[PDB]
RNA sequence: UAGCUAGUAGGUGGGGUAACGGCUCACCUAGGCGACGAUCCCUAGCUGGUCUGAGAGGAUGACCAGCCACACUGGAACUGAGACACGGUCCAGACUCCUACGGGAGGCAGCAGUGGGGAAUAUUGCACAAUGGGCGCAAGCCUGAUGCAGCCAUGCCGCGU
RNA sequence: ACCCGCAGAAGAAGCACCGGCUAACUCCGUGCCAGCAGCCGCGGUAAUACGGAGGGUGCAAGCGUUAAUCGGAAUUACUGGGCGUAAAGCGCACGCAGGCGGUUUGUUAAGUCAGAUGUGAAAUCCCCGGGCUCAACCUGGGAACUGCAUCUGAUACUGGC
């Protein structure tokens, strides 16, 4: 999966997915690609739809200010 | 046994020959002797000699086939749940292609070889190679 | 071929309608041992001349009644 | 079918006689044999006995050039038999007209052999051919039938016929436009790859 | 095991090749994709595989794979379900085949045509 | 109502008709009473021939059963009966 | 025969001082007769080294095979553990689908008139070993009333 | 599905079919019935034989022969022995049509063909030439029975290629 | 049906596999992707396998797929499978059913042991001939008659007695 790169902030961790609220504000339950891993809710992401399901293939988790084990 | 005498017979043999009890003795029932006879006359035992049928003794002498145990095969198959002897030699054979497995005919218990082979049926009463 | 069979009636107070056992074996065969396959026909009884352990021969017949289609014929013996 | 196929190259992969690039240069030469005909796909033989045996029988199938459809047919007939299934099959196989179109020396290649029969252009004393799928008789004067009569193929063939798969059994002739299949092919004269407990063994569930 | 016991309740020869239930029949079905969905495979095969739920008319709304590289249109594309599940996919039951008619054709494949690649014209 | 008719048998063109008793009732074949010969009209070695077994036929007929003209074939076949 | 087939060398693992090592140990069959097939269990560290140690071993004890028609005297059955095995006297002239566990040992015996089949297990370790145990047993006869007159 | 019976059975008698027989009523008797598995439910039409499997067995039931069951909704008799007849009997009806609209009227589990269903599988076919069966006094006629041929790798064997 | 002419094969290979196993594998895109991928798994792997290219295998007018069966599976064991612990002693009894009990002759002859004969239809199956263009396609002949069905001898066996 691929789609169209778009920005979003990860509104929610959808368990299995992550649900991304887009730059627009549009929430898309998205997949999260095997390729990306630095994702968290709050990340600004490049998520893409499919060609909802999205896919996430870029993230943006900014610097540490809190963790658990350390993440 | 407690409920199949031929199968004790057979087993006693089994355990007998096993422990190369080249003689195994147990009561006759008329079949028992009769069978024993055939074995007797079929090298398996060379003889039996008997005393009693409502009282005990029927002593079979198992040879050595050839230094090795006479029988080197023997076991029950005629439990009160089982017979497969149909008339007109609608009883054929299993491992009695090597030994006997004395049948009981019109009258009697015989070497099976005789009634069996002979189409005379014979009831295939017990089992040896 | 024969169906006058020396069965046996045994049924009684079975008012005029007793049954004759034209009995049989059936082997449970593939997976062994001998069971009965069994036939009773309310035979000629007809006021119960098919009786108690009256090992009754019956001769196959017309329905003379609801089951009297094995007429009896004999009684041969009594059995326990 | 012939089954359709290209001849010298072939001779390189199966590596044995099967009677098929008949002309004036055949196998290898001017382009050897056994130095490929591939250059990618044969690059790691993933054999098994299935392989070995496959090839083993495959040869034999090819030796007669028969379609498998038919080959099968032979196998079975033999198999019914009280005998050791194998042998009796070979007689049968061999027994057909195509087999017998090359062994008299009309045909040479199955394709050619057949080509003749096939095109109503080799005969037998055997259930109207037009087909070498036909199967020749003891006394079958497998005889030439038109547009091949001691023509190129046949004339030359009658030579190598003699030396074909020694038909002691079918009297290899084709010069007299005849070829009197005297009797059936037997393992008096072999031309086999398998063994009768390699192929017999091979067939198995 | 006394015969007498056995006889009472007998013991079953047939086969015994079982794993889990599978369904329907009719050599094909008349069906079109519910929707054409997309799922993961397994992790080290680290891919994504393209699929479709599919209403039929010879039983069961199946989810179906749409294979090789690529898949059919969304929704109910005209899709051909020519059966399937995967070794590497538990419990799918009829699949939506391309390189085979109704569907789209298995794209970016031409390394098979009775199956995959093209649904070249059944001569 | 007994009939002895020729059931057209053998794969067509070559019928390998086979004279048979059946209830004349079936338009063509259907119910079978018992077989009674053949008439194969094409190219065969034996165990495969053409049979007319005139004798049995006659028993049936006696008590009323009927016969074909391709049984008349069979009948008058060498003028076997004719 | 005089044939030997090397049934198999076998990669086993010890699981040593350091790593997890793997060997060749060989069961091979040898036979130099219908009446003689011997199979040996070799040890060693190579396919040959193993085979050899098998062959050697195998050659150690070269023993009975399909007496009577190149076929058994009598059909024989084999267990070794839980192994269900079977072999018949027949002919090879009646055919013989010459299995592995029934034209390996049979082949190094030379004979093939004996048709067989094993139920249950895929383990040659026990099963062809059981096949062997299943083949052996076909006795010494002693008349046209052998057992019937010792 | 572990429960049965009053038409119940039997007896008994009428009654009935051709007729057997509760078989049935009349009466009575109490009979009269199932855990060797009944009762109950479904499902399956069912066989020669199909399928497969070494077979065991298992499977199978074809794409036949043999037999049936069954052939517009429910009901309902016939001729005829037989048929309450896939295109022989009455209504409702269902059902749909007829219909001056009431009344009525109207129907390929024969076929193609039609609808169309479903994965999808058959010509509005040819043919009596023979084949059969019928009718027809019969002659003949009839015969989508039938022959031949139509339509589909679906299923077989080949040459070819 | 059959029969045969012509030229040239004209008009006749695709299809499936090929990462093993399994008949067949590379080269490249991809490539931890997109994917393949029966089964194991192949997917960074510069592919083998993906994806393609190419090459190889394996087939014939076919060659693959689906739906889809008994088989192997001894995997439910009849043949032929399983309770010390791998899915196998009731908590434990009793215990009716069930089943099963010694022993001896005698005896039924029923079962059995001996027989009879009929009866399996047909297909003509198989077997084994046979028939046609091989073959497919047609038939026959021994073989489906078993068991039913029934008789009976022997009677030890077995049960009857």
């Amino acid at each position: 999966l691929f789609g169209e790169p778009d920005e979003g902030i990860v509104i929610s961790r959808f368990g299995m997915h992550a649900d991304v609220e887009s730059a627009d504000g549009d929430v898309h339950r998205c997949n999260i690609r095997r390729t990306i891993r630095s994702l968290v809710t709050g990340d600004r992401v490049v998520w893409r739809p499919g060609k909802v399901k999205g896919i996430v293939e870029a993230v943006h988790e900014r610097t540490s200010v809190l963790t658990r084990p350390v993440k | 046994s407690m409920q199949d005498p031929i199968a004790d017979m057979l087993t006693r043999i089994r355990n007998g020959q096993a422990a190369n009890k080249a003689a195994v003795t147990m009561p006759s029932s008329k079949l028992k002797v009769a069978i024993a006879n055939v074995l007797k006359e079929e090298g398996f035992i060379e003889d039996f000699k008997v005393e009693g049928d409502t009282k005990p003794e029927l002593e079979l002498t198992l040879k050595y086939f050839q230094g090795k145990a006479v029988v080197e095969s023997i076991q029950r198959v005629s439990r009160p749940g089982l017979r497969i002897y149909k008339r007109k030699d609608e009883l054929p054979k299993v491992m009695a292609g090597l030994g006997i497995a004395v049948v009981s005919t019109s009258k009697g218990v015989m070497t099976d070889r005789a009634a069996r082979q002979a189409g005379l049926g014979g009831e295939i009463i017990c089992y040896v190679a | 071929k024969i169906r006058t069979l020396q069965g046996r009636v045994v049924s009684d107070k079975m008012e005029k309608s007793i049954v004759v056992a034209i009995e049989r074996f059936v082997k449970h065969p593939i997976y062994g041992k001998f069971i009965k396959r069994t036939t009773k026909l309310h035979v000629h009884d007809e006021n119960n001349e098919c009786g108690i352990g009256d090992v009754v021969e019956i001769r196959e017949c017309r329905p003379l009644s609801k089951t009297k289609s094995w007429t009896l014929v004999r009684v041969v013996e009594k059995a326990v | 079918a012939r089954y359709l196929g290209p001849k010298l190259k072939l001779s390189r992969r199966e590596g044995t006689d099967l009677f098929l690039k008949s002309g004036v240069r055949a196998i290898d030469t001017k382009c050897k044999i056994e130095q490929a005909p591939g250059q990618h796909g044969a690059r790691k033989p993933r054999l098994s006995d299935y392989g070995v045996q496959l090839r083993e029988k495959q040869k034999v199938r090819r030796i007669y050039g028969v379609l498998e459809r038919q080959f099968r047919n032979y196998y079975k007939e033999a198999a019914r038999l009280k005998g050791n299934t194998g042998e009796n099959l070979l007689a049968l196989l061999e027994g057909r007209l195509d087999n017998v179109v090359y062994r008299m020396g009309f045909g040479a290649t199955r394709a050619e052999a057949r080509q003749l029969v096939s095109h109503k252009a080799i005969m037998v004393n055997g259930r109207v051919v037009n087909i070498a799928s036909y199967q020749v008789s003891p006394n079958d004067v497998v005889s030439i039938r038109e547009k091949a009569k001691k023509q190129s193929r046949v004339k030359a063939a009658l030579e190598l016929a003699e030396q074909r798969e020694k038909p002691t059994w079918l009297e290899v002739d084709a010069g007299k436009m005849e070829g009197t299949f005297k009797r059936k092919p037997e393992r008096s004269d072999l031309s086999a790859d398998i063994n009768e407990h390699l192929i017999v063994e091979l067939y198995s569930k | 095991a006394t015969v007498n016991q056995l006889v009472r309740k007998p013991r079953a020869r047939k086969v015994a090749k079982s794993n889990v239930p599978a369904l329907e029949a009719c050599p094909q079905k008349r069906g079109v994709c519910t929707r054409v969905y997309t799922t993961t495979p397994k992790k080290p095969n680290s891919a994504l595989r393209k699929v479709c739920r599919v209403r039929l008319t010879n039983g069961f709304e199946v989810t179906s794979y749409i294979g090789g590289e690529g898949h059919n249109l969304q929704e109910h594309s005209v899709i051909l379900i020519r059966g399937g599940r995967v070794k590497d996919l538990p419990g799918v039951r009829y699949h939506t085949v391309r390189g085979a008619l109704d569907c789209s054709g298995v794209k970016d494949r031409k390394q098979a045509r009775s199956k995959y690649g093209v649904k070249r014209p059944k001569a | 109502m007994v009939t002895i008719r020729l059931a057209r048998h053998g794969a067509k063109k070559r019928p390998f008709y086979q004279v048979v008793v059946a209830d004349s009732r079936n338009a063509r074949n259907g119910r079978f009473i018992e077989r009674v010969g053949f008439f194969n009209p094409i190219a065969s070695e034996k165990e495969e021939g053409t049979r007319l077994d005139l004798d049995r036929i006659a028993h049936w007929v006696g008590q009323g059963a009927t016969i074909s003209d391709r049984v008349a074939a069979l009948i008058k076949e060498v003028n076997k009966a004719a | 025969e005089l044939q030997e087939k090397l049934i198999a060398v076998n990669r086993v693992s010890k699981t040593v001082k350091g790593g997890r090592i793997f060997s060749f140990t060989a069961l091979t069959v040898v036979g130099d007769g219908n009446g003689r097939v011997g199979f040996g269990y070799g040890k060693a560290r190579e396919v040959p080294a193993a085979i050899q140690k098998a062959m050697e071993k195998a050659r150690r004890n070269m023993i009975n095979v399909a007496l009577n028609n190149g076929t058994l005297q009598h059909p024989v059955k084999g267990v070794h553990t839980g192994s269900r095995v079977f072999m018949q006297p027949a002919s090879e002239g009646t055919g013989i689908i010459a299995g592995g566990a029934m034209r390996a040992v049979l082949e190094v015996a030379g004979v093939h008139n004996v048709l067989a089949k094993a139920y249950g297990s895929t383990n040659p370790i026990n099963v062809v070993r059981a096949t062997i145990d299943g083949l052996e047993n076909m006795n010494s006869p002693e008349m046209v009333a052998a057992k019937r007159g010792k």
